[PDB]
């Protein structure tokens, strides 16, 4: 009795998550929009929850930002409570249960959004997950949500290998998006990009949510112009 | 029963119940389309709607309401024919109530289809009148058009009064000279009193409403003047120039430019003038014509369906070219 | 076309048809009148006798508010009882707070405001009564008629109910022929005449004439019923006049 | 598909034109002031409003709704931030509260949406100059330039031709007065136009001197004489 | 087949021109559609019986219970176990325990019957509410009592009452058979006889459940083995 | 065909949960049988899409406490909320009364939440059933229960909630007998095995089975033991 | 008098039509014409004036009670164009608002804050489907000490503005056009006379000249705003203004 | 074939000034079994014919005690008679503890009118569907009141309400001069009431359980007789 909310996200641009043997790779595409609508803002696709966890979104930013802020608040509260940062599984379950409630309770509306939660913690290592308006969630080796989901999942399935490096997951996300792009070329201003990797060399979790020039640099590595 | 019903329908038109008013207007137009709005009384001056028609409508209704049938109802053909002839003497009373309802409906938030239907019933009433009832109705309408309280609202239904005036002038060209000189006098009065002196692109302002009434009346009357424009053609051309000098509010430029369209259009158009139920106060199909020959097999007759029509004259064509090149070159 | 089904609504004319329909309820009520005298008010009503079983001394159509305000009404009977109770408690409220009898104009406005509030919300209906009320205070005699819309004015003489047309026409003759103003004794006689003249449209039912008065000379400005010989004298005046 | 909010949007699309333009060093918000009568004193109603000394608003749609909205928006900017944080909000915070006020009406049954769309413009230390459109829905969007009301499709086409990342506030005022000039229903002068900026601070309009910390309004409504001075070149 | 509708049908809280609330009438006839329950009151006890639905052999026990304990003194039977029946029962239970701790004395059966009717007038907190109940009990004032509590929030005391499947012929045989002089055994045999006739002539401990109120044991539901020897006592007594 | 005299709505009322109870048939098969000295639950595994990560997938069969286990058919998202509510209630009982939760109290509380989500009207009932099983503290009688979206609950000697669970129930009625049940865990396991291999939406990824034994001995059979149990006769 | 749940269509409750109109509010504008009374308000040099027609056709009325001019506070008054029950409601509200303001803020309620407050109340009645608009236009007048001579007009939509002059009623457009053509001639924002005797005199002249009918003492009503007194003229004082119009010309 | 547009709610008026929903609530009084009341100067009497559902059923209660000096009867609806009768009991208890008086039976009448008229004026509610005959004694003597669900109450020497009441009512109107002079003898007033109710039983017959009687006045508290106590009046 929620399937219209799952229809809603199918239009909302596209997000790809790919997990390597040594990291995770979030990529997402901004929908092309009016010349005068402001781009330099907080309402994007690739957000964050803590220094070990990042999300990409499909569905409306107004339903996303409440859950993103609830996740930031709950992750800050967990780090404050235990002095070790929240497991990815507990973040997605905590966010899967809040979302389930607003779908079963008829005094509320189902959240029209679906986030791809990438992360690292030592209880299970690197963890890639998807959650959707129903309040169910699944663990993945690769996943995508929103526009061109079906076409992208076939190209993911036929190229994904379990042993691949993070650099191969950079290539696979960029090459999947350049195969399944609605615009007949791909450019750094439509692309939001992030990685979660094992430090500079030592044991820490290192996020990067890439700046526009670093995106241009990986596009010219990967032969997309 | 029918003129008692026509009178009772016309008295019952509301300004709050647009659905009931639509259904009453369906009744009124259906009566008008079949019945002649005419007094069938000869030298029978002793008969009167009340005491002739009503006594036969109170006995008949009481008889059928108490469970008896019309087959049992017996009366002299003479009392029945006096009750019919006396039915027809009530039409001037009904038409005064009708014009008074038409001027009340100008203030109402109606719909384009109900306004169009109310215009059609007013025109079908007119085509069903003899010249005696038409000459009464024309003066009643013209008098109310000058002496009324009926354009106080933001956005009045001008058509409910101005299409009836244009329909008078289609039936009688002799009305147009006075109605066309009285309108342009009132337009000059309102323009000198300041109508169209305050700009707005989006709205006809409350001070512009009478100027718009007399201009839309002028547009509608001029469309039906034909060969009667030839009497006051120069006076209209110098008025058109005055109007194109003096008023420049963008909502009024559309209304004021329709004046030449209506003038030139009536001078070159070929179309029907006469739509009367019975022609020209002429012919002899008897006084038993409550039906308009609809079933009578003599409806197809050349002496019944001899319509005058309108065929553009050569003077009206020398004026149409004079207006067209004067205004365009102007 | 649905503007007349609920209470807040304006019709396209800008009138409230549920209050138009509430005054149709008033027009089905027993005729009642009031007269403003030189120093007071007289009230009169046609009390229709519905059966022999009604206890004759305890069905009273004229209603007392405080001690100086007389009241009478036409239309819904539960609605008239409710306005009379609002009236009694509104007057007792002012008497408790200010220790002095309520001005008739201030009393009238507190009712006008109450009745007007019942035209605002579609969660309620209007009152189905018109109230004629009046009295004597520091400024002398006052007579008021209040209607279902909350509308009220001061009157020289007031009439409401089924016989109101005939009563209004007679009251206009009182005002024309006595332009100085009537004495309370003559206003009693003349009120009896107007209730008998109103009953000739309704002769099929028995009635009792009921009269009360409140006059600064005859009653010290306290509202009281016309009883015994003066009532019978006013009946005998109405009875010679109706011939 | 239509409901009560698509009808509130039609009330906005019927309303008098207003616009906003964001420049390198400030923001413009501007509109036509239309008179019901030439006996009406047009100074006695304000189309453009101060919310905080660094946030201003302009509307299109139903003027009485906007007046109750701005009274509530001012009360919201006070009870929320002045009375607990000690300081005024960023434009983002006050736009969210305005959208929360507008969403509460569209939600409650036995209430109707506010028949207005708002352009809210202001300054903040972290975000800098900003312009937001708030619709009857209780939704908000950030804009580089925008227009609302009757003239909005032609105005937004001219704003798309003329906006660039390098405009100065003084040239954004020229673009704004050119954009209002084309849509004008009445006369075009300093008495029919209403125009404000959020730009540099104005220490005179602090109305007191001494305490070095306060700097006075970033917000400024132009007087009719300042508008007429610009209209001599426009 | 013809149509007999009316303009006042499905009118909620609305009188028809006759002064009828058709919603509460409709709710009050849906009592014909449920499972059959029967009550017999005697000077020796009140007997409640109900038809049980047949179940899989694997079903060991269930929380469907159409006969319920309200208190030691008071028992109850339903023709249906909707949420509204549960609501009325747990209100009646909370009403019994609150009266016990207020007066140090057992609730009268009329006063508990009144309380479940007040819940249906309140709609929990001219609507009908819930389901028909038979309410059985003993108190020192008015002895052994059997009440029909109705979805209308009104009730009657009966000497015997049938509800559920079988209504016209179910109460027809009860008024033919009931005596002031019935013994408890004889009343049990009578509810089993009535249950056999309504069930299109089937009778087992697997489709008949019995209970009684007495002063001495209070409310008790009979074991399958106790109803089985009673069914054999019926089978021989009719054949004799 | 209860039109009768073209009658409609003569009772003026409705009650309905059964949309949820249909989802409880659509969902994976779940079957449970008592022994003399054990209870075995077995549940169907859903086939997993090509790119899923299996490392964190829940066992479907779900421990509430060392002596008590829950399994379900119905919506997975709803089932989590019941398992989480049952886990916090089991910890809350174990704390506040200094003794483990009794299996019937746990079922009465799980039924209590399914009752409240029926009754409250502003929420749907949960689209799920429960198969609650185990042993009480200081006891060796095996205990086995069901709850349904209606908030009804019941005790079973064997039971099966699924889409093709009518033929499992016929095989259970054909071979189980409460006079002489499968005594040893060997028979008990082999009978839930025979049940699951009949009519489950099976594949190379197949069935998860858990034996419960008395005094908190709770054990999921290995992917080898569920294969060792495939002892056959064929002709 | 409590709020409750009830139904309606887009022209029986204040709800946007398919075209964004609020019919219940436009129909409350038609309710203002119902009494068939015209009124006029004009600014003097140090006063502001309000003139109303008075209709009392019914010989059975006490004419002293028929009154559309209301005293809100010592400084400020109003004329109502609409049904008397709604007028008495709006008057009782404006009196209570002014008394509550003089209590809290410590100076007498300005005429710009009373019109705004009453227009904000009318906006709450234009968005409420449980309560109707009032069928009234309210014209407030005072000689403020902040803005001087002041006219403020409020209507059933909760629109308000200040006015140089205004007329309200069934024939107001002719009064308004004749006032527009006066200010187009004199080029002031007021009537250039130093005493309220000459302004109430000029307003009665314009009312006669616009409506085409002479007034007896009883056909007119008058308001005279002066600093620390708004007041209404008795009929013998209005007689002075009427007798000063006949002697003048 | 017909469709009354003005009877859907208790707050609609007919175009003729009718409250149809209140009239339909008066039609509900003629659904219950007959009751009679009558009075003299010393006593007032109620008598009521009680129905049952079946021969195994107890009889439905028709007469209720509100205080030691007054009580009522209930034709039409049974559950609407307990809401009013409970309130009338509360108001009697309140008059004893707050004023040290017995509630006057006229005062009790106004309090019922008040409670009933409120339901007639408000949306979502329904006028009561019960007719009360109230009897009492107080310092003004013996009294009988007929309450009608519209919110009206009438002082009567006698009346009948319920199905087929016109028979008893017509007998009381014919017998009036006789039963109002029955003073110092309560049994003859009871017999005059039981003969009046016998005119409404069209072919039917009184029995101990089918008949209930009540009396109040002078030295006698309000008492109810039914069962064996009515045996001397059959």
């Amino acid at each position: 009795q929620v399937e219209y909310a799952l229809e809603s996200i199918s239009h909302a641009g596209t997000a790809i998550g790919i997990m390597a043997s040594d990291g995770i790779v979030l990529a997402a595409e901004r929908k092309v929009t009016s010349t005068l609508l402001e781009q330099d803002t907080s309402t994007e696709k690739l957000y964050k929850l803590n220094d070990k966890i990042a999300v990409a979104v499909a569905g409306l930013t107004a339903d996303a930002e409440i859950l993103i802020n609830t996740a930031r608040i709950h992750a800050q509260n967990y780090l404050k409570t235990y002095n070790e940062d929240i497991p990815v599984e507990i973040l997605v379950r905590r966010l899967s249960d809040i979302k389930q409630g607003y779908t079963q309770h008829g005094g509320l509306r189902p959240f029209g959004v679906s986030f791809i939660y990438a992360g690292y913690d030592d209880r299970y290592g690197y963890q890639l997950y998807t959650s959707n308006p129903s309040g169910n969630y699944t663990g993945w080796k690769a996943i995508s949500v929103g526009a061109n989901t079906s076409a992208a999942q076939t190209l993911l399935q036929m190229d994904y290998k379990d042993d691949m490096k993070v650099d191969d997951a950079i290539e696979l996300a960029l090459k999947t998006l350049s195969k399944t792009t609605d615009s007949s070329a791909l450019t750094y201003d439509r692309l939001e990009f992030a990685t979660i990797r094992k430090g500079a060399n030592d044991g820490e979790v290192y996020q990067k949510i890439f700046k526009p020039q670093e995106i241009k640099d990986i596009l010219v590595k990967t032969g997309i112009t | 029963h029918i003129t008692n019903v026509l009178s009772m329908l016309v008295s019952k038109l509301d300004m709050n119940d647009t659905n009931l008013t639509s259904n009453l207007i369906n009744g009124i137009v259906s009566i008008a389309a079949f019945i002649p709005i005419q007094d069938l009384t000869g030298e029978d001056d002793y008969i009167s709607f009340e005491s002739d028609t009503l006594p036969l409508v109170q006995q008949h209704f009481y008889h059928i309401k108490c469970g008896e049938s019309s087959k049992t109802f017996r009366v002299d053909d003479e009392l029945l024919n006096n009750a019919f002839k006396a039915s027809t003497t009530v039409f001037q009373s009904m038409l005064k109530v009708y014009v008074e309802k038409i001027f009340q409906l100008v203030d109402v938030d109606l719909e384009d289809s109900l306004v169009t239907k109310i215009n059609q019933t007013t025109m079908i009433l007119q085509e069903s009148m003899d010249d005696k009832i038409f000459n009464y109705f024309a003066s009643l309408l013209q008098r109310n058009f000058w002496s009324n309280d009926s354009f106080k609202e933001k956005d009045p239904n001008y058509e409910l009064v101005t299409i009836p005036l244009a329909a008078l002038v289609r039936r009688n060209n002799g009305l147009s000279k006075e109605l066309v000189r009285t309108l342009l006098f009132h337009i000059k009065e309102q323009i000198k009193r300041g109508a169209g002196s305050v700009r707005s692109t989006s709205e006809i302002q409350q001070r512009d409403v009478k100027l718009v009434l007399y201009l839309t009346a002028l547009n509608d009357v001029l469309r039906q003047c034909h060969e009667s424009l030839l009497e006051y053609s120069d006076e209209l051309i110098t008025f058109m120039k005055y109007l194109y000098d003096n008023v420049t509010n963008p909502p009024l430029d559309v209304i004021t430019s329709i004046v030449i369209h209506s003038a030139l259009a009536t001078l070159c158009t070929t179309e029907i003038t006469d739509c009367r139920l019975f022609p020209e106060d002429s012919k002899i199909p008897e006084k038993d014509r409550w039906g308009g020959l609809q079933f009578d097999p003599r409806r197809f007759d050349k002496q019944h369906l001899s319509f005058q029509w309108h065929v553009p004259s050569s003077d009206e064509i020398t004026l149409s070219i004079s207006i067209l090149e004067s205004l365009s070159e102007y | 076309t649905g503007y007349d089904l609920s209470n807040s609504v304006f019709s396209p004319d800008g009138r409230n048809f549920q209050v138009e329909y509430a005054v149709k309820a008033v027009e089905n009520g027993t005729t009642s009148i009031g007269i403003k005298c030189n120093d007071g008010v007289v009230f009169a009503v046609e009390k229709l006798i519905t059966s022999k079983l009604l206890v004759p001394q305890k069905n009273v159509k004229i209603q007392v508010v405080d001690r100086h305000i007389g009241c009478v009404y036409s239309g819904l009977i539960p609605d008239g009882r409710h306005l009379v109770n609002r009236g009694r408690e509104e007057a007792a409220s002012f008497k408790k707070l200010y220790k002095t009898p309520i001005p008739i104009p201030a009393f009238a406005d507190r009712l006008g405001q109450y009745v007007q509030a019942h035209t605002l919300y579609n969660s309620v209906r209007p009152f189905g009564v018109s109230t004629i009320f009046g009295g004597v205070d520091k400024n002398g005699a006052h007579l008021y008629m209040l209607e279902p819309s909350g509308s009220y004015w001061g009157y020289k003489g007031a009439a409401t109910g089924k016989g109101r047309q005939s009563a209004k026409a007679e009251l206009e003759k009182l005002v024309d022929h006595h332009p100085e103003g009537l004495s309370a004794r003559e206003a009693v006689k003349q009120a009896a005449k107007i209730i008998y003249l109103a009953h000739e449209d309704n002769k099929e039912k028995d009635f009792e004439l009921e009269i009360s008065w409140c006059s600064l000379s005859e009653t010290n400005g306290l509202h009281k019923f016309v009883k015994g010989d003066l009532l019978q004298e006013a009946i005998d005046f109405a009875q010679k006049e109706i011939n | 598909k239509l409901g009560q909010i698509d009808y509130a949007l039609t009330a906005v699309k019927q309303g008098v034109t207003s616009l906003g333009i964001k420049a390198t060093n400030g923001v413009v918000i501007a509109t036509e002031k239309k008179s019901s009568s030439p006996l009406a004193m047009s100074e006695t109603l304000s189309k453009v409003s101060l919310l905080t000394p660094d946030i201003g608003a302009v509307y299109s749609g139903m003027g009485p709704d906007y007046r109750v909205l701005v009274d509530k928006s001012r009360k919201v900017a006070h009870t929320s931030y002045k009375r607990i944080y000690g300081e005024y909000p960023p434009t983002k915070l006050l736009v969210s509260e305005v959208a929360k006020i507008m969403q509460e009406a569209t939600q409650s049954g036995g209430v109707r949406p506010f028949g207005v769309s708002l352009l809210i413009a202001g300054h903040d230390e972290f975000n800098g100059f900003s312009l937001y459109q708030v619709d009857p829905s209780g939704s908000y969007f950030p804009w580089k330039a925008t227009a609302i009301g009757k003239g909005s499709v032609a105005a937004k086409t001219f704003l798309e031709k003329r906006w660039n990342d390098e405009l100065e506030l003084e040239d954004a005022i020229h673009i704004a007065l050119l954009t209002l000039k084309e849509s004008v229903e009445g006369e075009f002068n300093g008495d029919t136009i209403e125009l404000a900026i959020i730009g540099d601070e104005n220490p005179d309009l602090l109305g007191y001197t001494g305490i070095p910390t306060d700097k006075g309004p970033r917000f400024r409504k132009l007087t009719s004489q300042e508008i007429n001075d610009r209209l001599e070149a426009l | 087949m013809f149509l007999t509708r009316s303009e006042y049908d499905r009118g909620v809280s609305t009188f028809s021109p006759e002064g009828r609330l058709f919603q509460v009438e409709y709710s009050l006839e849906a009592i014909k559609l449920g499972s059959t329950a029967i009550g017999i009151a005697t000077k020796e006890g009140v007997v409640l019986g109900v038809e049980k639905r047949a179940t899989s052999p694997l079903l060991e026990s269930d929380s469907i219970e159409k006969i319920v304990e309200i208190d030691r003194h008071i028992g109850c039977a339903m023709s249906g176990l909707t949420a509204d029946a549960r609501s009325m029962i747990e209100h009646a239970r909370t009403a019994a325990v609150t009266h016990n701790l207020y007066y140090d004395e057992d609730i009268n059966v009329e006063s508990l019957t009144q309380s479940v009717c007040d819940l249906a007038l309140r709609f929990g907190e001219s609507r009908p509410f819930g389901v028909a109940l038979l309410i059985a009990g003993h108190d020192a004032d008015d002895g052994y009592q059997l009440f029909h509590a109705e979805p209308s929030g009104t009730f009657y005391r009966y000497n015997a009452k049938a509800i559920g499947s079988g209504s016209e012929g179910a109460q027809a045989e009860l008024l033919n058979e009931w005596h002031s002089s019935l013994t408890l055994k004889e009343a049990e045999l009578l509810v089993l006889k009535i249950l056999k006739q309504v069930m299109e002539e089937k009778l087992d401990e697997n489709n008949a459940q019995l209970s009684c109120i007495t002063k001495q044991d209070g409310f008790k539901i009979y074991d399958n083995e106790k109803t089985a020897e009673l069914i054999k006592e019926l089978k021989e007594k009719e054949a004799a | 065909y209860d039109r009768a005299l073209s009658i409609f709505s003569p009772d003026g009322h409705i009650f309905q949960v059964e949309y949820a109870l249909e989802a409880v048939k659509r969902g994976t098969c779940a079957v449970g049988v008592k022994g003399k000295n054990c209870v075995v639950l077995g549940c169907e595994r859903r086939s997993t899409l090509k790119l899923q990560d299996t490392r964190i997938t829940p066992s479907k069969v779900s421990k509430i406490d060392s002596h008590v286990v829950l399994s379900f058919s119905g919506l997975n998202a709803d089932s989590r909320i019941l398992i989480e509510k049952a886990r916090v209630e089991a910890q809350s009982h174990r704390l506040t009364l200094e003794d483990p939760v009794t299996v019937e109290y746990l079922t009465r509380y799980v039924a209590g939440v399914q009752q409240r989500y029926t009754q409250s009207g502003g929420v749907r009932p949960f689209g799920v059933s429960t198969l609650i099983a185990g042993f009480d503290p200081r006891d060796d009688e095996p205990k086995l229960y069901q709850t349904e979206p209606s908030g009804i609950y019941s005790s079973w000697s064997a039971q099966t909630i699924g889409r093709n669970s009518k033929t499992v129930r016929e095989f259970l009625e054909k071979n189980y007998d409460r006079k002489e049940p499968p005594a040893t865990v060997e028979e008990c396991v082999k009978l839930t095995v025979r049940s699951l291999l009949e009519v489950v939406q099976t594949g190379a990824k197949n069935i998860e089975i858990t034996v419960v034994k008395p005094d908190s001995d709770i054990v999921a059979l290995s992917s080898e033991e569920i294969n060792q149990y495939v002892t056959q006769i064929e002709q | 008098a409590a709020a409750a749940s009830a139904a309606g269509y887009d022209r029986h409750i204040t709800i946007f039509s398919p075209e964004g109109r609020l019919y219940q509010v436009e129909y409350a504008f038609k309710a203002t014409n119902q009494t068939n009374i015209n009124s006029l308000a004009v600014r003097g040099k140090d006063c502001t004036v309000v003139i109303s027609q008075k209709k009392v056709p019914d010989k059975l009325l006490d004419p002293t009670t028929v009154s559309y001019i209301f005293c809100i506070s010592r400084t400020i008054g109003m004329v109502v164009n609409g049904p008397i029950p709604d007028a008495r409601n709006a008057a009782l509200r404006a009196k209570a608002e002014a008394a509550e303001f003089r209590y809290k803020y410590g100076y007498d309620m300005p005429c710009d804050v009373l019109a705004k407050r009453m227009a904000n109340l009318s906006q709450i009645y234009t968005q409420r489907a449980y309560m109707r608009p009032l069928g009234v236009i309210l014209t407030f007048v005072s000689v403020d000490e902040e803005l001087g001579p002041s006219i403020y007009k409020t209507d059933p939509a909760g629109y308000y503005v200040g006015y140089k002059a205004t007329a309200t009623g069934p024939k107001q457009q002719e009064i308004t056009t004749n006032l527009e053509n006066h200010f187009k001639k004199s080029k002031i924002d007021h009537i250039n006379e130093e005493s309220w005797e000459k302004v109430v005199e000029f307003a009665i002249t314009h009312m006669i000249d616009a409506l085409g009918t002479e007034f007896s003492k009883n056909d007119l009503e008058v308001g005279v705003a002066t600093k620390d007194k708004f007041f209404t003229l008795s009929a013998e004082n209005i007689e002075e203004r009427l007798v000063a119009i006949a002697e003048q010309d | 074939m017909f469709r009354n547009n003005y009877d859907g709610d208790t707050v609609t008026f007919s175009p003729t000034g009718r409250l149809f929903q209140v009239e339909y609530a008066l039609e509900a009084i003629k659904q219950g079994s007959v009751t009679v009341g009558l009075r003299s100067n010393t006593h007032a009497v109620l008598v009521a014919l009680k129905r049952n559902a079946d021969e195994l059923s107890s009889y439905q209660k028709k007469i209720i005690k509100c205080d030691e000096h007054m009580g009522l009867s209930l034709a039409g609806l049974a559950p609407d008679a307990r809401v009013l009768s409970n309130y009338l009991r509360q108001q009697c208890n309140y008059s004893s503890l707050v004023f040290n008086r017995k509630l006057a039976v006229e005062r009790a009448g106004h309090l019922l009118c008040d409670k009933a008229q409120k339901n007639t004026q408000s949306y979502g509610g329904r006028p009561y569907g019960v007719g009360l005959l109230i009897i009492g004694y107080d310092k003004s003597g013996a009294h009988l009141l007929e309450f009608q669900p519209s919110g009206n109450v009438t002082e009567l020497y006698g009346t009948a309400i319920g199905a087929r009441s016109q028979g008893a009512k017509t007998y009381l109107e014919r017998t009036l001069d006789t039963f109002i002079k029955i003073d110092g003898n309560p049994d003859e007033l009871i017999k005059a009431g039981v003969e009046a109710i016998s005119q409404s039983l069209r072919d039917e017959s009184l029995t101990v359980d089918n008949l209930s009687i009540a009396i109040v006045g002078k030295d006698t508290p309000f008492t109810i007789y039914d069962g064996e106590a009515v045996a001397k009046y059959i």
